[PDB]
C-alpha cells in the first residue's frame, strides 16, 4: 500500500473534487461521517483503500486531500455539505479575493500570499504517510486560480517531492459553458509552465461532456452539476485500479510506463461507454463486444477529437462488472480488422486489458442508469494535438493584436512569457507530428 | 487712451461707462492685440444693450479680428438670439467666411442652437457654403447624427 | 471578493446617486429607514456589496455625498430615502464651481479634496475585502468634472489595485445650452482614459432623443431623463447585487470587456424603454442591438463590438435565452471583431425590477462610441479656435497647452478606436 494525496484547485477543481469524493465514499462503503462498519482493522491499515483514505483511532476514514481556492464561496459549500465532517478542516484552505480570471494574479501576486501555507498543510499529510507515491492535481485551464495557482504549486512540488509522482485531471475550456474571454491565454500559459513538472494529465473537455449530457442523457440544457457527475464517474474507473486490488496501473509509476513513451506527449485520451440516462432504467444490458465498440467512437470520448487521423502509441482498457475475460479476446480480435486501428511502428500494437468484476456504482440523485458492466479505455493517440491547435488557434487571433495582454503585464508578468509559452505549443504539435498524425 | 477702457467696459456690461467713455471722444472701433473690437466684446458675453449703443455710434458691423471672426460669428457661436436678429437688422454679412472656412451657419449648426439656424436660413445664409474640409451645415448635421438639425436645414 | 464604496460629486452626480438608491433599496426590501421588509433571503445575500450592517440589523448605504454647493445637500436629504445616508458622509463646500472644470479641479475642489479622503479611508478601512469604487457625476458641469476626477486620482494613489468604475454623464447643446460644457467634459475625458479602469458613457442626446422621438414626451425634464438612468443602473449592477451565476464583480468584468487598457468606456442599453407612469425573449434581445436602446447617441452598426456583456431579468427559459442570443450574433456577424473569439457573454437573475416582469441590460465595448467622441471633440474644437472664455479657465491657474493636451488625446482615443474597427484577423 502506497499513499496518493489528491489537492483541488479553484472552482473548478473544488466541485469536481467534491463530486469524485462523494463518489469513492460510497464506492468503498464509508458513511457521510467517515466510519466504515466493513472496515475490520480500526486505526490503520495497508489494504487497497488506504491509499486515498487514512484512519484516525475512532475508526474515522478521512481522505487524504486538501482542497485550495483563492476566494470562500466554493469551499464554503464543502464546509456545509452533506460530507462536511468526512474532510479535516485545515485542508480545506480559501483566501479573501480570487484571481479574477487572470493566470498572471493565480502565479505571481494572489497565488504568493497562499502558496507556504498550502505547501505546509500537504506537508502534514504527507508526514502521516509511510510510502507516499504522488499526487493527483485536480483544476481548469481557463480559470485564474486553476491555470496560475496550479503552476506555482506544481513548479514548488517539484523541488519539495523530487522523486514523487504528479497526474493532473484538467478541465479543457468549451465556449457553451465558459465564464472568461481569457481561457486560452491562460490555458496556454498555464501548459507551458507546467508541462516540465507533470508525469501525466488526463484532459477533460467540458464541450465533449457537454455534448454527452444532451446526446445520451436527454438533459437540455447541462449545468456543471450534471457534467461534474459524469466527470467524477471517468476519473472513478481511472483511479479504481490504485484503490482496489487489480494488475493494471497498480502505481502511479506504472500509470506513465504504460501510458506515456516520451515526456512531452504525456496526455492520454479516455474514452467511456455505456452512458445511459436513469429514465432508461430498464434499458437492455450491452454485451462485452457492443461497450468496446463504443470505445472507439468519437461521440463517447472525454476531448473532442478524431482517432481515425491519428496513430496510438498505446491502449489500456479497464473493465468494470460482469466481464468474461474470454469475451474481452474475442471482442479484441474482432476490433483488429474491422476497424481501422493504426499503431505506431515502435511500439507492440498489443492492448493493456484490467478487468475488475464489481460493476460501478451510481449516486443517488444522478443522471445515470445502473449498468451490469463498463469500461474505460485510456489512450495515448496523436489525434488529441487536434484539442491543442484549436486552442492554439484562439490564442494566435487575440495575441496578434496583444488584446487583454496589458492585464497580465500589469502582475509581474513579462510579455516575453507570452511568446516563449506559444514557441513550447507550437514544439508540442511538431513533436505530435514527428511521431505521426 | 480710451480704447482699451471701451474694450473693457463692452466686455464687462458696463452700459453707463460705454455711454461716458464715446461722450469723451472714445474709439469705437479700437481693436485688442487679436483685432477684436467693443461690438466683438458685446457680442460674445451677450450684452445685447451694448450692442444696439454701439451700432448707433459707428461701430462696424462687418468688423473682423486676425482669424476672420465677425461679430455674428461669435454671437451664433456663443448662442445670443436676440444678439444675432439686431445685428442682421443692421446690415451684418449673414454669409461672413472666417479664417477655417465658418460661416455663423456652421457655428450655429455645431452648437446645436436651433433657434439661431432658423433666423440665419430666414435672412438667406447659404446652405451650400462649405468650410476649409469641403463640409455645409447638412454635412454637420448628418455626420453627427443630429435629425432636429437636418430637418430644419430640409425647409 | 465583495465591498464597493460609491461616490456622488456634484449636481448631476447627487441627483442620479440618490435614484441609483430608492432604485435598489427597493429591490432589496430595504425601506427610507433602513429596516429590512422584504419577502426573499435572495434580497440579502449579496447585501454586504453596497451596505454596511449597523446596529439593530438595519442597512446603511456606502455612499459619500460631495459637493462645493450646500444647497445639493438639503435637496438629497429632504428625499424620500434622505435620511439613510450617514450624516458624517455628507462633505459639502461654501462656494460651488459655477460650471467651471478649473475652479473643481484646482481651486475650490483642491481645497476640499482632503476632508473627501478622509470619509473614503473610513469607509475603506471598515470593509473586509474592497474590491472597488463607484462614482457618480456629470462631465459638462464643474463639481462633478473636475472635483471628481481629482478625487478618481488622489483615490488611485492610495488604492492602486482597487477596481475604479464610472457612471459619467455626457453633455449636450439639447438638454443644457451651456456653451462652456464642451470644454468641462473634453478636460474630463483626458483625465478619466488614464486613471478608471471602466466607464459608463450615459449620454444626455441619447437620454432626449429617446423621451422626445421613442416616449412621445414634448419636453422632457431631469425626472424623465433618470428614470431611464436609474433602470440602467439596476441593470448593470443586477449581477454584483443578486447570486446567479457569475461570482460577480468589477475586476472580472474589467478583465473581460477591456482588451486595450483606454478603451474602457461602455455603451449602456436598456429593454423595454418605458415611462414615470405608463416583452418575449426575441423581442427583448432585438431591442437591446437597436440604435434607439442605446444610453450613448451612438449607432452601433456604424462600429464594430469588441466585447459585449447582456444582463437579462425576470423568470424565462435558458434555452431559449442561449437560442435568441445565437440567432442575434448570426445575422449581425460582420459588427462583431473576429479576432476577440467568444467576445458575447449572457447572465441570467430571476428577480426582474418593479414594474417590469421580463429586461434586458446591455453592456457593450464598441468602437461606434467614437462617434461621441467626435461630437465632443467638434464642439470644443469651435470654441477653442476662438479662444472664447478662455480667461475663465486660465484665471484660476491653468495653463493654455492642457486644453491642446486634452484635445489631442481625445482625437488619438478617437484613432484608437478607428484603427480596431478595421482591422482583420484572416
Ligand atoms: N466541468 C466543470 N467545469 C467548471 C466548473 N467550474 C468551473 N468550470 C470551468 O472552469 C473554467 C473557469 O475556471 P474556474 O475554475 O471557475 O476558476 P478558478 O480556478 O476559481 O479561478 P478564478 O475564479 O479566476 O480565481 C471555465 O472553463 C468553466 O467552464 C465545474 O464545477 N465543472
Ligand atoms: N441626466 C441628467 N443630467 C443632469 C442632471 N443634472 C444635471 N445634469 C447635466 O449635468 C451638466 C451640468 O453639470 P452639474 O452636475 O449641474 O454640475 P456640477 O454641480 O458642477 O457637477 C449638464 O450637462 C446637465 O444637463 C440630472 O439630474 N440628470
Ligand atoms: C468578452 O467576453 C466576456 C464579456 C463579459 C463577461 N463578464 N461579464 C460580467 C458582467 C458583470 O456584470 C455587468 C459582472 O458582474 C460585475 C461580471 O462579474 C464576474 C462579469 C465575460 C466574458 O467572458
Ligand atoms: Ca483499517
Ligand atoms: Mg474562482
Amino acid at each position: 500500500m502506497r499513499e496518493c494525496i489528491s489537492i483541488h484547485v479553484g472552482q473548478a477543481g473544488v466541485q469536481i473534487g467534491n463530486a469524485c469524493w462523494e463518489l469513492y465514499c460510497l464506492e468503498h462503503g464509508i458513511q457521510p461521517d467517515g466510519q466504515m462498519p466493513s472496515d475490520k482493522t480500526i486505526g490503520g491499515g495497508d489494504d487497497s483503500f488506504n491509499t486515498f483514505f487514512s484512519e484516525t483511532g475512532a475508526g474515522k476514514h478521512v481522505p487524504r486531500a486538501v482542497f485550495v481556492d483563492l476566494e470562500p464561496t466554493v469551499i464554503d459549500e464543502v464546509r456545509t455539505g452533506t460530507y462536511r465532517q468526512l474532510f479535516h478542516p485545515e485542508q480545506l484552505i480559501t483566501g479573501k479575493e480570487d484571481a479574477a480570471n487572470n493566470y498572471a494574479r493565480g502565479h505571481y501576486t494572489i497565488g504568493k500570499e497562499i502558496i507556504d501555507l498550502v505547501l505546509d498543510r500537504i506537508r502534514k499529510l504527507a508526514d502521516q504517510c509511510t510510502g507516499l507515491q504522488g499526487f493527483l492535481v485536480f483544476h481548469s485551464f481557463g480559470g485564474g486560480t486553476g491555470s496560475g495557482f496550479t503552476s506555482l504549486l506544481m513548479e514548488r512540488l517539484s523541488v519539495d517531492y523530487g522523486k514523487k509522482s504528479k497526474l493532473e485531471f484538467s478541465i479543457y475550456p468549451a465556449p457553451q459553458v465558459s465564464t472568461a474571454v481569457v481561457e486560452p491565454y491562460n490555458s496556454i500559459l498555464t501548459t507551458h509552465t507546467t508541462l516540465e513538472h507533470s508525469d501525466c494529465a488526463f484532459m477533460v473537455d467540458n464541450e465533449a461532456i457537454y455534448d454527452i449530457c444532451r446526446r445520451n442523457l436527454d438533459i437540455e440544457r447541462p449545468t456543471y452539476t450534471n457534467l461534474n457527475r459524469l466527470i467524477s464517474q471517468i476519473v472513478s474507473s481511472i483511479t479504481a485500479s490504485l484503490r482496489f486490488d487489480g494488475a493494471l496501473n497498480v502505481d502511479l509509476t506504472e500509470f506513465q510506463t504504460n501510458l506515456v513513451p516520451y515526456p512531452r506527449i504525456h496526455f492520454p485520451l479516455a474514452t467511456y461507454a455505456p452512458v445511459i440516462s436513469a429514465e432508461k432504467a430498464y434499458h437492455e444490458q450491452l454485451s462485452v463486444a457492443e461497450i468496446t465498440n463504443a470505445c472507439f467512437e468519437p461521440a463517447n470520448q472525454m476531448v473532442k477529437c478524431d482517432p481515425r487521423h491519428g496513430k496510438y502509441m498505446a491502449c489500456c482498457l479497464l473493465y468494470r462488472g460482469d466481464v468474461v475475460p474470454k469475451d474481452v479476446n474475442a471482442a479484441i480480435a474482432t476490433i483488429k480488422t474491422k476497424r481501422s486501428i493504426q499503431f505506431v511502428d515502435w511500439c507492440p500494437t498489443g492492448f493493456k486489458v484490467g478487468i475488475n468484476y464489481q460493476p460501478p456504482t451510481v449516486v443517488p440523485g444522478g443522471d445515470l442508469a445502473k449498468v451490469q458492466r463498463a469500461v474505460c479505455m485510456l489512450s495515448n493517440t496523436t489525434a488529441i494535438a487536434e484539442a491543442w491547435a484549436r486552442l492554439d488557434h484562439k490564442f494566435d487571433l487575440m495575441y496578434a493584436k496583444r488584446a487583454f495582454v496589458h492585464w497580465y503585464v500589469g502582475e509581474g508578468m513579462e510579455e516575453g512569457e507570452f511568446s516563449e509559452a506559444r514557441e513550447d505549443m507550437a514544439a508540442l504539435e511538431k513533436d505530435y507530428e514527428e511521431v505521426g498524425v | 487712451d480710451l480704447g482699451k477702457k471701451l474694450l473693457e467696459a463692452a466686455r464687462a456690461g458696463q452700459d453707463d461707462e460705454v455711454r461716458i467713455l464715446m461722450a469723451n471722444g472714445a474709439d469705437v472701433n479700437a481693436t485688442d492685440a487679436s483685432g477684436l473690437t467693443p461690438l466683438h466684446l458685446a457680442a460674445t458675453y451677450g450684452h445685447l444693450e451694448i450692442v444696439e449703443v454701439l451700432l448707433k455710434h459707428g461701430a462696424d458691423v462687418n468688423a473682423i479680428d486676425i482669424m476672420g471672426s465677425t461679430p455674428l460669428h461669435l454671437a451664433a457661436l456663443i448662442g445670443h438670439l436676440e444678439i444675432v436678429e439686431v445685428l442682421l437688422k443692421h446690415g451684418a454679412d449673414v454669409n461672413a467666411v472666417d479664417t477655417w472656412g465658418d460661416t455663423p451657419l456652421h457655428l450655429a449648426a455645431i452648437m446645436g442652437h436651433l433657434e439661431i439656424v432658423e433666423v440665419l436660413l430666414k435672412h438667406g445664409a447659404d446652405v451650400n457654403a462649405q468650410d476649409k474640409f469641403g463640409k455645409t451645415a447638412f454635412d454637420i448635421s448628418i455626420d453627427n447624427g443630429n435629425e432636429d438639425l437636418a430637418e430644419i436645414l430640409q425647409k | 471578493m465583495r465591498e464597493i464604496v460609491h461616490i456622488q460629486a456634484g449636481q448631476c452626480g447627487n441627483q442620479i446617486g440618490a435614484k441609483f438608491w430608492e432604485v435598489i433599496s427597493d429591490e432589496h426590501g430595504i425601506d427610507p429607514t433602513g429596516s429590512y421588509h422584504g419577502d426573499s433571503d435572495l434580497q440579502l445575500e449579496r447585501i454586504n456589496v453596497y451596505y454596511n450592517e449597523a446596529t439593530g440589523n438595519k442597512y446603511v448605504p456606502r455612499a459619500i455625498l460631495v459637493d462645493l454647493e450646500p444647497g445639493t445637500m438639503d435637496s438629497v436629504r429632504s428625499g424620500p430615502f434622505g435620511q439613510i445616508f450617514r450624516p458624517d458622509n455628507f462633505v459639502f463646500g461654501q462656494s460651488g464651481a459655477g460650471n467651471n472644470w478649473a475652479k473643481g479641479h484646482y481651486t475650490e475642489g483642491a481645497e476640499l479634496v482632503d476632508s473627501v479622503l478622509d470619509v473614503v479611508r473610513k469607509e475603506s478601512e471598515s470593509c473586509d475585502c474592497l474590491q472597488g469604487f463607484q462614482l457618480t457625476h456629470s462631465l459638462g458641469g464643474g463639481t462633478g468634472s473636475g472635483m471628481g476626477t481629482l478625487l478618481i486620482s488622489k483615490i488611485r494613489e492610495e488604492y492602486p489595485d482597487r477596481i475604479m468604475n464610472t457612471f459619467s454623464v455626457m453633455p449636450s447643446p439639447k438638454v443644457s445650452d451651456t456653451v462652456v460644457e464642451p470644454y468641462n467634459a473634453t478636460l474630463s475625458v483626458h483625465q478619466l482614459v488614464e486613471n478608471t479602469d471602466e466607464t459608463y458613457c450615459i449620454d444626455n442626446e441619447a437620454l432626449y432623443d429617446i423621451c422626445f422621438r421613442t416616449l412621445k414626451l414634448t419636453t422632457p425634464t431631469y425626472g424623465d431623463l433618470n428614470h431611464l438612468v436609474s433602470a440602467t443602473m439596476s441593470g448593470v449592477t443586477t449581477c454584483l447585487r443578486f447570486p446567479g451565476q457569475l461570482n460577480a464583480d468589477l475586476r472580472k468584468l474589467a478583465v473581460n470587456m477591456v482588451p486595450f487598457p483606454r478603451l474602457h468606456f461602455f455603451m449602456p442599453g436598456f429593454a423595454p424603454l418605458t415611462s414615470r407612469g405608463s416583452l418575449t425573449v426575441p423581442e427583448l434581445t432585438q431591442q437591446m442591438f437597436d440604435s434607439k436602446n442605446m444610453m450613448a447617441a451612438c449607432d452601433p452598426r456604424h462600429g464594430r463590438y469588441l466585447t459585449v456583456a447582456a444582463i437579462f431579468r425576470g423568470r424565462m427559459s435558458m434555452k431559449e435565452v442561449d437560442e435568441q442570443m445565437l440567432n442575434v450574433q448570426n445575422k449581425n456577424s460582420s459588427y462583431f471583431v473576429e479576432w476577440i473569439p467568444n467576445n458575447v457573454k449572457t447572465a441570467v437573475c430571476d428577480i426582474p425590477p418593479r414594474g417590469l416582469k421580463m429586461s434586458a441590460t446591455f453592456i457593450g465595448n464598441s468602437t461606434a462610441i467614437q462617434e461621441l467622441f467626435k461630437r465632443i471633440s467638434e464642439q470644443f474644437t469651435a470654441m477653442f479656435r476662438r479662444k472664447a472664455f478662455l480667461h475663465w479657465y486660465t484665471g484660476e491657474g491653468m495653463d493654455e497647452m492642457e486644453f491642446t493636451e486634452a484635445e489631442s488625446n481625445m482625437n488619438d482615443l478617437v484613432s484608437e478606436y478607428q484603427q480596431y474597427q478595421d482591422a482583420t484577423a484572416d
